[PDB]
RNA sequence: GGCGUAAAGCGCACGCAGGCGGUUUGUUAAGUCAGAUGUGAAAUCCCCGGGCUCAACCUGGGAACUGCAUCUGAUACUGGCAAGCUUGAGUCUCGUAGAGGGGGGUAGAAUUCCAGGUGUAGCGGUGAAAUGCGUAGAGAUCUGGAGGAAUACCGGUGGCGAAGGCGGCCCCCUGGACGAAGACUGACGCUCAGGUGCGAAAGCGUGGGGAGCAAACAGGAUUAGAUACCCUGGUAGUCCACGCCGUAAACGAUGUCGACUUGGAGGUUGUGCCCUUGAGGCGUGGCUUCCGGAGCUAACGCGUUAAGUCGACCGCCUGGGGA
């Protein structure tokens, strides 16, 4: 998974403080974080369907958390999306 | 009944905690060394109404059938059965006893007639072969059916000991309506009974205590 | 998940009586409170008390006769799956008058004849026999 | 009304539409409820009478027409809206166990083959035989080499994985689960038609590889026959890379999620406490095996890992054949 140090990095980035690591936006950066690391995995290991399952899980859970927030405050969504490159 | 003279009588001692029955917790005090311990404060006062019961029973012209058949409280039971003109079951308790007495009836006055004619009969008609087969189907007779002899009918109250030990008795009471006062340990199943007292039920002396309290309780009824 | 918590108010009692449970505890919940005052006004609980600020929890003492269960038979009839209302003429009787119904009537939560009493109909909470 | 065995749980999972949804406050009055109004044609149905000499029949009045719309109120529950809360659901910290997955390397035992030494008449196989190999030197034994496949002991109603499955050792990449004490977000949840993904073995395509085993095939037996079981060989295949196939008694013949309900003996993996006496005792979680209580079941049996008591959603069944 991300090391410590990158995990703290996206928490203070993310987040309304240090210790805030339960927020939708820290939630999701993290999320994004670690498929975009498991994507240079998979390049390379297209036959690794175990691990896929989790990357999938992974984007599934980001997914839902997305709209949630989307849902609940828009523009904190838009903040986001446009902070991580998602959209498609 | 004093709870001193049961505590020093071994009375608060269970089985081991493996084969509790769930259904004798309320009468469970704890555990030690990984056997159970018999609340006292729970065993003295259902012994002392189960002994009201049983002077009730005594005083209203009732008949007392003690039941308990473990190597342990076999000699005891005879002796508290005899010690107040009672009756007894001190060894294997034939299946029907009491559902089937118009069976075992027969069987009593098989015995009653081969001991007259054994004792007061004296046929002295030997041949030294149906003689002995006789008298040793006397004494089978009468380590079976010795205590119910005298009996006539079916009884009023039935004492047993080790309620798990004679479910037998405890089932055939319970259909013929009979009341039941059971000491009940902690392995034995407390359903069946009416008066369960919680106490231990192997060691002779816990035996000894609740028969001679029994006795007292029935003599005491009996002489009104 | 959790997605009906009256009847699993009912399923609570049903077991616990089952059981010969004493009392029985579960998270409490203003509409849970009012049909247990429905029940205890009616006789099937002895008593309940709600214990806790943040996370109240609802305590029911159950009710026993001759070592026998008081409440023999409860049933929820409106249910998340399937809404169930009636009006005051259709008001059902449970037992044929000796069970009651339990009834979200406009003016609170009340039995079936007190709904009746009172000219109302509403959500068939339960059935207690 | 059902789906363990009688027909019936998709092989497993992710997930859009849909269905349902913890808890508190306020507000609305959409569902819900109450009242009133309008309407609900007549006949028919039903009730009390009347006329046909009775009946059928005709007929007066009533009830009914369980419905729809409108208006006025109620606010408990469901819904909408707004603000919350932490117990459901997640994030972070530190550790733990594991044949979880993908890639590369390597080790030993054994089979087969090649070359050589010793050595001589058998070997192999079977119920018994024969086919087969062998005086061109087999089998046995010893030495060296080649190649492929699988990993003895550990090893265990043991462990991991959604399922299918996963077993030498090492390294690289990587998923999930669990536990301790906290902090954080604040219903973000459950299920899921269609959809997508994974999916034993066999099989297919391309390119390799090929020791052992072995469909087809050949021969020897057995037999009345023997297109078989048994024996001697043996091609595809089994192995690797990449695609396809999408099926199994894919089984727990038992869908997923959550709550509640007496016990006993174990296994495995964390964690806490105590002169730690001890490989100790006492608690507290996760997964797991056997027995068994109430209950349930047609019975067998299941039984806190339910086939018990419930709730949400989905799939499926409607006599046997045809099929």
């Amino acid at each position: 998974s991300l090391s410590t140090e990158a995990t703290a990095k996206i928490v203070s980035e993310f987040g309304r403080d240090a210790n805030d690591t339960g927020s939708t936006e820290v939630q999701v950066a993290l999320l994004t974080a670690q498929i975009n690391h498991l994507q240079g995995h998979f390049a390379e290991h297209k036959k690794d369907h175990h691990s896929r399952r989790g990357l999938l899980r992974m984007v599934s859970q980001r997914r839902k958390l997305l709209d949630y927030l989307k849902r609940k405050d828009v523009a904190r969504y838009t903040q986001l999306i446009e902070r991580l490159g998602l959209r498609r | 009944v004093s709870m001193r003279d049961m505590l020093k009588a071994g009375v608060h001692f269970g089985h081991q905690t493996r084969y509790w029955n769930p259904k004798m917790k309320p009468f469970i005090f704890g555990a030690r060394n990984k056997v159970h311990i018999i609340n006292l404060e729970k065993t003295v006062p259902m012994f002392n109404e189960a002994l009201a019961e049983l002077n009730k029973i005594a005083s209203r012209k009732g008949k007392i059938l003690f039941v308990g058949t473990k190597r342990a409280a076999s000699e005891a039971v005879k002796d508290a059965a005899l010690s107040c003109d009672q009756f007894f079951v001190n060894h294997r308790w034939l299946g029907g006893m009491l559902t089937n007495w118009k069976t075992v009836r027969q069987s009593i006055k098989r015995l009653k007639d081969l001991e007259t004619q054994s004792q007061d009969g004296t046929f002295d008609k030997l041949t030294k072969k149906e003689a002995l087969m006789r008298t040793r189907e006397l004494e089978k007779l009468e380590n079976s059916l010795g205590g119910i002899k005298d009996m006539g009918g079916l009884p009023d109250a039935l004492f047993v000991i080790d309620a798990d030990h004679e479910h037998i008795a405890i089932k055939e009471a319970n259909n013929l309506g009979i009341p039941v006062f059971a000491i009940v340990d902690t392995n034995s199943d407390p359903d069946g009974v009416d008066f369960v007292i919680p106490g231990n039920d192997d060691a002779i002396r816990a035996v000894t205590l609740y028969l001679g309290a029994v006795a007292a309780t029935v003599r005491e009824g009996r002489s009104q | 998940s959790m997605q009906d918590p009256i009847a699993d108010m009912l399923t609570r009692i049903r077991n616990g009586q089952a059981a010969n449970k004493a009392a029985v505890t579960m998270p409490s919940s203003k509409l849970k409170v009012a049909i247990a005052n429905v029940l205890k006004e009616e006789g099937f609980i002895e008593d309940f008390k709600v214990e806790g600020d943040t996370k109240p929890e609802l305590e029911l003492t159950l009710k026993y006769f001759q070592g026998k269960a008081v409440v023999e038979s409860i049933q929820r009839v409106s249910r998340p799956g399937l809404r169930i209302y009636k009006r005051k003429d259709e008001l059902p009787k449970v037992m044929a008058g000796l069970g009651i119904a339990v009834v979200s009537t406009s003016k609170g939560v009340m039995t079936d004849r007190a709904a009746r009493q009172a000219g109302l109909g509403g959500e068939i909470i339960c059935y207690v026999a």
